[PDB]
């Protein structure tokens, strides 16, 4: 395994030698040679698309975590009102309000306007500092700053920094694909994805996705 | 100058202006005479060039050849779809006992009691499990679609869109240069027509929920009452 | 401001490096927002500028054509049907499509003939946009002039560029408003000035969060 250069692990393996793009060399992390749609021909579109991919990846990682750890954590102990992720916004409208750990003494969140207003105000300057400038650094790598973001300092040697970049982008593409799976298997079942996992593990042959295949057929 | 039998096109030997209307700058365009500025990269050397890149997505030539690949593959898939959507309904109106001949409900036939009878016959396919069907589909399609991009047992160094060797042109219609260049634009025009018609199949299945041949019969019976506008009130937001 | 390298940008004070190098301030409303890089190629930039201004003018025309029957329902005429996502059903009524509630003014019956006359006029006037015609011939396809400006407000080029950036800013606000009309028609089911009447009745409950629950699957 190399993850760079011309002999890299590619998305079709043996079927990837004639498909492989001429604009897609072995430079950037995660380049499996997959631009069959042709959307990275000029390098600044590829730069904005790599930035888009890494930001969507790093958001979908924490999105999958905030998806399954309420449901798994409610399965272990610590019961909630609406433990599933895609009813989790409805806990503001509850008579007891959204709570972080469910207990009544933490936050007492009854307002949706205050939370949304505060997070918009703080993330305006946060994502603006992400775009350019900021007190933690201005002219760094805009996708991989480091410095005031690395208390442990795992970007010391360029070899382990490069392999951390490729496992970052691979875990993030897995998280984006699985978050797409969370999105679609929420709406075809109406039930939680960990509860979908136990439903699949109870009956693998007939409680799979194909039981919900006749659901979306149009009426009349 | 020109006599009557040449204007009808009796003699297929002296036809050299046949590709002049589909290739080169003096070809037909998308808005006809109401399309003056053809995009300067769509020079007409490719089949299906009606000068239409209004959204400008195909200015770069690499993106343009990838979009040409996607267009021809989607064209052939939609051609096979629009032939394979109506023909169960055509054979059900024939009298062959297909039990759910509409295409948008044919996938649920494998969840029946007797499985998936192919032409309504247990002597045919009679597939029960959707799981082994999708498994052999993903194995066979992985092999075929991986052979497609970089060659394989049916041609290795051939063209990625038009191989035409001993396996993909076995009848040999594309031996001639001009006949191949004419049937290329014939192929992509029939494929764009079938892509438009498959989009029509999708929207017709969504908003009506009946068969496309049932939609054709309900438009042939009442054209002015049973148009697309009598189902325009079906997505009103209450 | 509004042109050149020292113009108004989309992040404002935090917009000195995120703006792309190919978005130089010569085209109207160049706030430097190409965060997906889709207009990096100049032909993509020109075609997307054409799509943006045409979508802009169609959106502002659609915004006024959607809200003015609502303001006239406030004013006092009843039309055939005031609600813009139920406005196409006037031609399906028994009395037909009366324009201002007047049965002797339009009284349209056939929706198929309305679509036929509509496509026969609109295909011609949309194909005339590309390569001139009776109005113009070979002008700027985004800013023709000389037949669609009977008053002719494009005399001074500084005021012309000012009106250009004013047009494209009103147009981005208009597509914003039409997207809002689209996604608050489907979640509420009431007209947009009627949603304004709800939000002015009680401002803290008649929000989008009153209807933020209705799109859960729930088996
Ligand atoms: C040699 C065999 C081989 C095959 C068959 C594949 C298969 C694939 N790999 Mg690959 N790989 C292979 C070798 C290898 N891969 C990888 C590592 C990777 C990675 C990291 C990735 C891939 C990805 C892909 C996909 C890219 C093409 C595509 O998008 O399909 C398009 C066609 C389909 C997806 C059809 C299959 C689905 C199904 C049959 C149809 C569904 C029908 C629905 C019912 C219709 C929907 C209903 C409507 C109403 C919405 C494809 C599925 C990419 C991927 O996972 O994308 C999802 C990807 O990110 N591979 C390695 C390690 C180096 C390989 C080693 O040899
Ligand atoms: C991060 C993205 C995000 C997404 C996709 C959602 C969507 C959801 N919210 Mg949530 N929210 C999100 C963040 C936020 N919400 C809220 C405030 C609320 C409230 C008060 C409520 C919800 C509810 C819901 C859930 C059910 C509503 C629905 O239509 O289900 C169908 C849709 C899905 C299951 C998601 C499918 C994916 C999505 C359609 C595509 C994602 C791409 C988007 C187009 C991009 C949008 C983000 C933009 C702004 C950058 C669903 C999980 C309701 C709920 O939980 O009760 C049942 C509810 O009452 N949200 C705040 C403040 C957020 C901060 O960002
Ligand atoms: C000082 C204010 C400030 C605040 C409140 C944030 C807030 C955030 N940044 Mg950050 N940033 C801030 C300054 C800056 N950011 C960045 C560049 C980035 C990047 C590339 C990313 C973030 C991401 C994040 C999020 C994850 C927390 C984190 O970075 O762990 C430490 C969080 C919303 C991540 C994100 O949004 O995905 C979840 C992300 O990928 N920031 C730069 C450029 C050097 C900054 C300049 O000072
Ligand atoms: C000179 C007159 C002339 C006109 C007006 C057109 C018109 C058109 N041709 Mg062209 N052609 C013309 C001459 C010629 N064409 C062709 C050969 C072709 C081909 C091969 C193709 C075209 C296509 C097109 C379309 C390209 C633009 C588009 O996609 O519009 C799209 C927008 C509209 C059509 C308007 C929207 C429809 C409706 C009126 C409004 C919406 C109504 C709904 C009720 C809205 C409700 C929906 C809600 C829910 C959202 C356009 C309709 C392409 C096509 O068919 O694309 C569809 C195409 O592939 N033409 C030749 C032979 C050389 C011509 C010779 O003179
Ligand atoms: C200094 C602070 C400052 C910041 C941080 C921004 C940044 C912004 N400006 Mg701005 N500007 C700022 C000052 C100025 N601007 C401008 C001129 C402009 C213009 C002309 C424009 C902007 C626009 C924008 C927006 C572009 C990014 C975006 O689309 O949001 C992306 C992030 C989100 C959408 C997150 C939304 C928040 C919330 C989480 C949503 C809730 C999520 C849902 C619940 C989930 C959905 C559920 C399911 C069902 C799908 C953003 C708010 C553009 C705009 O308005 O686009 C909309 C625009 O056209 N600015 C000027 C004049 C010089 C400024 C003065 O200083
Ligand atoms: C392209 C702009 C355009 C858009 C976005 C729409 C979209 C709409 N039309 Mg409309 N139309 C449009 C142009 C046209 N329509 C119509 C003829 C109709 C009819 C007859 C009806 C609609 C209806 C609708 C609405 C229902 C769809 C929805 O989800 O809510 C919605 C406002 C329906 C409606 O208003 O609900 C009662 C309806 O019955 N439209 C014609 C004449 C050919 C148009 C011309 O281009
Ligand atoms: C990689 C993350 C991941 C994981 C762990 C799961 C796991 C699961 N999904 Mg989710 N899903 C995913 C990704 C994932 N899916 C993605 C990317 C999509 C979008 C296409 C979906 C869409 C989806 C729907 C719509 C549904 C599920 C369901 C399920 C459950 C039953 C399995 C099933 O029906 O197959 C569905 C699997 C897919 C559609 C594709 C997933 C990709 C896999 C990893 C590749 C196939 C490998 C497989 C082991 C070999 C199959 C052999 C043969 C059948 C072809 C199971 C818990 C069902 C459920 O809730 O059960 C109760 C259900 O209704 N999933
Ligand atoms: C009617 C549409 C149509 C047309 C005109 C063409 C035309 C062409 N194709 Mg394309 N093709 C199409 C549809 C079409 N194709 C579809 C749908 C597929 C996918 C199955 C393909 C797959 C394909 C490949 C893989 C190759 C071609 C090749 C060719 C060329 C020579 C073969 C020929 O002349 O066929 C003329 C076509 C007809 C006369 C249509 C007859 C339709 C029959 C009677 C119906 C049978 C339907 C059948 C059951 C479908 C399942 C198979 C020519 C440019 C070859 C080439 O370029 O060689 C240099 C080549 O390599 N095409
Ligand atoms: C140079 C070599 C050229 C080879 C060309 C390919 C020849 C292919 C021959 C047909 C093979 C199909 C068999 C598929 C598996 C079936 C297994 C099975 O269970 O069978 C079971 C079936 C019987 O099963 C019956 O099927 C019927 C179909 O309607 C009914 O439904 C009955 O109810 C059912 O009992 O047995 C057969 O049909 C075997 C017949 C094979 C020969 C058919 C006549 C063909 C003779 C001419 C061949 C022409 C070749 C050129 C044309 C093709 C060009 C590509
Ligand atoms: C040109 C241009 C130009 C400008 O400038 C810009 C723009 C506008 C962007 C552009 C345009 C574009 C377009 C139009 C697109 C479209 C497409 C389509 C429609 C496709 C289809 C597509 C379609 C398709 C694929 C289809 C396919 C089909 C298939 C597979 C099959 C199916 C089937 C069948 C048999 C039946 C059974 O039962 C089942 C199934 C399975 C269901």
């Amino acid at each position: 395994i190399e993850w760079y250069g011309p002999d890299r692990p590619k998305f079709l393996g043996p079927f990837s030698e004639g498909d492989t793009p001429a604009y897609l060399t072995g430079e950037f992390p995660g380049d499996y040679g997959w631009d069959t749609a042709g959307l990275s021909a000029d390098p600044e579109t590829f730069k904005r698309y790599r930035e888009l991919e890494l930001i969507h990846a790093r958001w979908a990682m924490l999105g999958a975590l905030g998806c399954i750890t309420p449901e798994l954590l409610a399965k272990n102990g610590i019961p909630f009102g609406e433990a599933v992720w895609f009813k989790a916004g409805a806990q503001i409208f509850a008579e007891g309000g959204l709570n972080y750990l469910g207990n009544e003494n933490l936050i007492h969140a009854q307002s949706i306007i205050a939370t949304l207003a505060f997070q918009v105000v703080v993330m305006g300057l946060a994502e603006a500092y992400r775009a350019n400038g900021g007190p933690l650094g201005e002219g760094l790598d805009p996708l991989h700053p480091g410095g005031a973001f690395d208390p442990l300092g795992l970007a010391d040697d360029p070899d382990t920094f490069a392999e951390l970049k490729v496992k970052e982008i691979k875990n993030g593409r897995l998280a984006m694909f699985s978050m797409f799976g969370f999105f679609v298997q929420a709406i075809v079942t109406g039930k939680g994805p960990i509860q979908n996992l136990d439903d699949h593990l109870a009956n693998p042959t007939a409680v799979n996705a194909f039981a919900y295949a006749t659901k979306f057929t149009p009426s009349a | 100058k020109k006599t009557i039998r040449e204007k009808a096109g009796w003699w297929s030997n002296g036809g050299n202006e046949k590709l002049s209307a589909f290739y080169g700058p003096d070809r037909g365009l998308w808005l006809g005479p109401l399309s003056g500025t053809t995009p300067a990269y769509l020079t007409g050397e490719f089949p299906g060039d009606y000068g239409w890149d209004s959204a400008g997505l195909s200015a770069d030539p690499e993106t343009f050849k990838r979009y040409r690949e996607l267009e021809l593959i989607h064209a052939r898939w939609a051609m096979l779809g629009a032939l394979g959507c109506i023909t169960p309904e055509l054979l059900a109106k024939n009298g062959t006992p297909i039990v759910e001949p509409v295409w948008f409900k044919a996938g649920a036939q494998i969840f029946a009691e007797g499985g998936l009878d192919y032409l309504g016959n247990p002597g045919l396919v009679h597939a029960q499990s959707i799981l082994a069907t999708l498994a052999v589909q993903v194995i066979l399609m992985g092999a075929i679609e991986g052979y497609r991009v970089n060659g394989g047992p049916a041609g290795e160094g051939l063209d990625k869109l038009h191989p035409g060797g001993q396996f993909f042109d076995p009848l040999g219609l594309a031996e001639d240069p001009d006949a191949f260049a004419e049937l290329k634009v014939k192929e992509i025009k029939n494929g764009r027509l079938a892509m438009f018609s498959m989009f029509g199949f999708f929207v017709q299945a969504i908003v009506t929920g009946k068969g496309p041949l049932a939609n054709l019969d309900e438009h042939l019976a009442s054209p002015f009452t049973s148009n697309a506008f009598t189902y325009a009130q079906k997505f009103t937001p209450q | 401001e509004f042109y050149g390298p020292n113009r108004a940008k989309w992040l404002g004070p935090y917009s000195e490096n995120a703006t792309p190098a190919y978005l130089t301030g010569e085209f109207p409303g160049d706030y430097g927002w190409d965060t997906a890089g889709l207009s990096a190629d100049p032909e993509t930039f020109k075609r997307y500028r054409e799509l943006e201004l045409i979508h802009a003018r169609w959106a502002m025309l659609g915004a006024l054509g959607c809200i003015t029957p609502e303001l006239l329902a406030k004013s006092g005429t009843q039309f055939g049907e005031a609600v813009w996502f139920k406005a196409g059903a006037q031609i399906f009524s028994e009395g037909g499509l009366d324009y201002l509630g007047n049965p002797s003014l339009v009284h349209a019956q056939n929706i198929v003939a309305t679509l036929a006359v509509q496509v026969i006029l609109m295909g011609l006037v949309e194909g005339y946009r590309v390569n001139g015609g009776p109005a113009g011939e070979g002008l700027d396809p985004l800013y023709p002039g000389e037949s669609f400006d009977p008053l002719g407000l494009a005399d001074d080029p500084d005021t012309f560029a000012e009106l250009k950036v004013k047009e494209i800013k009103n147009g981005r606000l208009a597509m914003f408003s039409m997207f809002g009309f689209f996604v608050q028609a489907i979640v509420t089911g009431k007209g947009p000035i009627q949603n304004l009447d709800d939000h002015l009745s009680n401002p803290t409950v008649n929000n989008a969060f009153a209807f933020a629950t209705k799109f859960t699957p729930s088996a």
